[PDB]
């Protein structure tokens, strides 16, 4: 989580009035399907 | 003509912030498909 | 496009944008356009 | 051009490209097509 | 010397996840010959 208030702290010459504030989240992806055979599906259709 | 700027973000037009000279370019959608062309070809309808 | 890279690979060039939120996107084409004094010069297409 | 003080000379301005990296440089006809909603507000050249 | 470690110092509106870094050298160079009489140079070719 990044985030930047709207302030001195976010002014650059883009807003020399700093009235601008974001925020930000990132992370990664997984799921390393260690037995895939263990793992099991059934399909249908619904009413 | 436009005197505020949320008369550019109420209209529409996108508004970039500008670097060295000048204090700001305005961005309507039609530029930008202009802007986005490799070839003469990927020119709106217009040009 | 559906990615950035998407944009860098096909030789395309991305600002970024404060006034309003997006990320235009400029071409090789869209850059002497851009740059343009008068009728003079732009490309021949145009 | 050759350097960037030759971009404001001409009065030409430039822009920062930070999403895919460089620069580019807009001139006024330029600043025109780039404000455009529809076919009507083009500049006369174009 | 400056450098923008990557992070949250480098947290805007053209990257809000704050990933890139930047590191730049700037510096002043001049010189005069006082006498140029004194500075002498032979040209030839190598092997």
């Amino acid at each position: 989580t990044y985030t930047k208030k709207p302030g001195i702290e976010t002014v650059s010459y883009a807003d020399p009035y700093g009235e601008m504030g974001l925020t930000s989240i990132k992370w990664y992806y997984g799921s390393l399907i260690l037995r895939p055979e263990w793992i099991a599906l059934f399909k249908t259709v619904a009413a | 003509a436009y005197s505020d700027v949320d008369a550019i973000l109420a209209d529409g037009k996108q508004a970039v912030a500008v670097k060295h000279g000048g204090g700001l370019v305005v961005v309507g959608e039609l530029g930008a498909q202009v802007l986005a062309a490799k070839d003469v070809s990927e020119l709106p309808d217009g040009v």
